RNA sequence: UAAGGUGAUAUGAACCGUUAUAACCGGCGAUUUCCGAAUGGGGAAACCCAGUGUGUUUCGACACACUAUCAUUAACUGAAUCCAUAGGUUAAUGAGGCGAACCGGGGGAACUGAAACAUCUAAGUACCCCGAGGAAAAGAAAUCAACCGAGAUUCCCCCAG
RNA sequence: AGGGUGACAGCCCCGUACACAAAAAUGCACAUGCUGUGAGCUCGAUGAGUAGGGCGGGACACGUGGUAUCCUGUCUGAAUA
RNA sequence: UUUUGUAUAAUGGGUCAGCGACUUAUAUUCUGUAGCAAGGUUAACCGAAUAGGGGAGCCGAAGGGAAACCGAGUCUUAACUGGGCGUUAAGUUGCAGGGUAUAGACCCGAAACCCGGUGAUCUAGCCAUGGGCAGGUUGAAGGUUGGGUAACACUAACUGGAGGACCGAACCGACUAAUGUUGAAAAAUUAGCGGAUGACUUGUGGCUGGGGGUGAAAGGCCAAUCAAACCGGGAGAUAGCU
RNA sequence: GUUUAUUAAAAACACAGCACUGUGCAAACACGAAAGUGGACGUAUACGGUGUGACGCCUGCCCGGUGCCGGAAGGUUAAU
RNA sequence: UUGAGCCUUGAUGGAAGUGUGGACGCCAGUCUGCAUGGCUUUAAUGUUUGAUGUUCUAACGUUGACCCGUAAUCCGGGUUGCGGACAGUGUCUGGUGGGUAGUUUGACUGGGGCGGUC
RNA sequence: AGCUUGACUGCGAGCGUGACGGCGCGAGCAGGUGCGAAAGCAGGUCAUAGUGAUCCGGUGGUUCUGAAUGGAAGGGCCAUC
């Protein structure tokens, strides 16, 4: 399930449009990565599957806060 | 990705300066490994007050006994002296506890030789006012009265 | 409620009733085999096989109940690693399947029209997928207006082919 | 009104208009009790990887057009009455 | 019926009875008709419900110009002796009809395209596991022993028992002919025919699913069908043809 | 040996042999948006593709064209 | 290491004598420093800014070994080894691309085609 | 051969010829010009082929338009590719 545990980003459907302007269904899908984040708050490595941006959001909001979500949303982590 | 530092830190470190570092270095080394922290604004005052409640606070908490010599600005009672010799001149020296003898009942009592003038200690008149070790900055003033017996 | 009754083909039989427990109709209960979400394990549906508790002047054995999975919670346990996490067992709750249309969302054709055909169209239609209510969705302005003003969302008629 | 009864029925039958009825289980209203639950004033606060932008798509009757507005796969990124 | 033309030897119809094709909705214009008339008329909704309310609005009474604008005129051009389009004819709303537009638009009919399902009980290939091959020949390697060589070579008997080996039933196939061809039979019967220890043959169960499989490769096979299965759906596809 | 089950069994397919060419193993290649899997519990005396088609004697010339391999200058050249 | 900027200490804009490397030096100078003796043409650092190269580890890979969950060829955590900011993946982008897809490929014509014509 | 730019601009009674889109001929009117002493002739070439609708877009001109208002973008109009 190519889905960014932090930001909720899944894949989307769009066309390709040629020069001739030709519709060809397709998918944009997230730049996912699943990274090993250190917590200290938990002396352990929680290893989320994250989209770049999901990453940036952790770099801003703070991991302890992002894991605060999920936990509070039902997700595993 | 700015973040503020904890420990020193190679090409930027400074116990708490304000650097802007590449994302990776940080979330992958500096932080989660105790060396820095996001510049979360909440923090740039959290680690800026210390720069106030300290570098301008405890750097003022030092000044509470100016020169330490407060009301000792009129010399101190000459209980005895500090010695003499050479039938007129000087000959005797100050043991590792012999500059108190005179000012030997004023402030508080101690007994050590934090020597300050690495000379043969000039042998003449008697009463002089250099400084002595009162602290890492200030000084003090008093005199020395010999003994005629 | 009553003088008639024991559903039908479908008689007959043996009976039940006539002033209140015949029958009939309605409210509430009881019983409700097996299979089926099917849930103890299995399985070629309606069948095979268990474990744990019980229980018999004949306490062998054979009858009765519980034992699926998942989720939240709680108790007890408890690794690499000593703390701690993971893990493990038990308990209480809930979910599970089904089914008209209407609804919200996820994906999403083509024939065909263009008197060919690729932009365009058919269409966000068919169809698949998920979820829900009696409705759903939407909703109380970072909206319009136009220098006057209006004052959420939904629906209808116009504006206007 | 309508149906039936040995042919077409206001007055044979069942009905119809009308007027009535529930021990029980429920629906909805109201009046109350229980558990909750928060009410009113004053002083505040006032939704950032957000708005915006590059790129690629998609939505708007609008097929990138001179194209505002909206959603966002990717890369970025404000102000703060 | 189609045709330049059909007794035509072109089409269709065995006969009868029942059914069987120009409709409906919304617009829009015209004719007929009715009302009202420089006016006509309401929609939604309200309702005292086929009334009455509701005139939002639509059409008409004014055009010209791309337009600003002007206005029974206006545009063109600097301006027109002028020219174009207008000023001189009543409309509107019902109702019935004629046409048109949008819809399956008069009825039936394709080959096909797309979506979701159902099918390896026929068949292709593979996997596991089981079974089958009467009878009769040929007689490889190797082996023993003789002869043989200096020793090997070589050589003769015997021994042995190979082979997509031979002949031939079962079994597997299917080369020819006749029959059959409203059959016994939607692919066979009969007489002959190839393989028959193998790249053999067969039972049971398994797996591969449709632009996919499988294919010792014929476009072969995938449930009497396959240059893209079957069933449902889009669907009354479209049919300038009949 | 195989084949058009149902008008073609052949001179077609296949075949052992031969060549070319890819592949250093998490192989190339293939099924599959992926996980997973075949290749292969194999490892260049192996595995794939293409062609030829026992065996004998042999397999000449041509690299313009198409295709393929190689090329660290210049020319031209996308987002940015 | 290296292309270019800024900050600087030496070049263009406590005397005389016994003594030294580099040089556009108007063609024949004098210097630019080396010892002593009663805002614009030049060299090194601190640097700021990009390029090239080593190595590093700490993202990331591990279809090497081990530990535990776990009597388990999955997975998960853990340790160790190898690798290592490469590889790989997301968006954008140029090339390739009948492997796959939708189509197109006119009419007149003494039948059609060829030829011819439009 | 001399002088020239009538290969003009605005229009056009009235005809031809076309299903149509369109093409063609035209005296005369206004402004302005050339040649001629003058009457006068000239809105190309003796005539009849020498061509390509619409759309999109370019260029110049022009306040006609221009979504709160002033501007502008875009649009129209004239010319033209
Ligand atoms: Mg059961
Ligand atoms: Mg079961
Ligand atoms: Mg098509
Ligand atoms: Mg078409
Ligand atoms: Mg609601
Ligand atoms: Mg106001
Ligand atoms: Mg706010
Ligand atoms: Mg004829
Ligand atoms: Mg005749
Ligand atoms: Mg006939
Ligand atoms: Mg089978
Ligand atoms: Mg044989
Ligand atoms: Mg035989
Ligand atoms: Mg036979
Ligand atoms: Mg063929
Ligand atoms: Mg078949
Ligand atoms: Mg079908
Ligand atoms: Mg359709
Ligand atoms: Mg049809
Ligand atoms: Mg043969
Ligand atoms: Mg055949
Ligand atoms: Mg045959
Ligand atoms: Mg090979
Ligand atoms: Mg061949
Ligand atoms: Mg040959
Ligand atoms: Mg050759
Ligand atoms: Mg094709
Ligand atoms: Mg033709």
């Amino acid at each position: 399930s190519r889905v960014c545990q932090v930001t909720g980003k899944r894949p989307v459907t769009g066309n390709n449009r040629s020069h001739a302007l030709n519709a060809t269904k397709r998918r944009f899908l997230p730049n996912l990565h699943s990274h090993r984040f250190w917590v200290e708050s938990e002396k352990r490595f929680v290893t989320l599957r994250v989209s770049a941006k999901g990453m940036r959001v952790i770099d801003k909001k703070g991991i302890d806060t992002v894991l605060a979500e999920l936990r509070a949303r039902g997700e595993k982590y | 990705m700015q973040v503020i530092l904890l420990d020193k830190v190679a090409n930027l470190g400074s116990l708490g300066d304000q650097v802007n570092v590449k994302a990776g270095y940080a979330r992958n080394f500096l932080v989660p490994q105790g060396k820095a922290v996001p510049a979360t604004k909440k923090n740039i005052e959290f680690f800026e007050a210390r720069r106030a409640e300290l570098e301008a606070k405890l750097a003022e908490v030092l000044a509470a006994a100016n020169a330490r010599a407060e009301k000792i600005n009129a010399l101190e009672t000459v209980t005895i002296a500090s010695k003499a010799g050479d039938e007129g001149k000087l000959f005797g020296s100050i043991g590792t506890r012999d500059i108190a003898d005179a000012v030997t009942a004023a402030g508080v009592e101690v007994a050590k030789s934090e020597v300050r003038l690495p000379n043969g200690v000039l042998r003449t008149t008697g009463e002089h006012e250099v400084s002595f070790q009162v602290h890492s900055e200030v000084f003090a003033k008093v005199i020395v009265n010999v003994v005629a017996e």
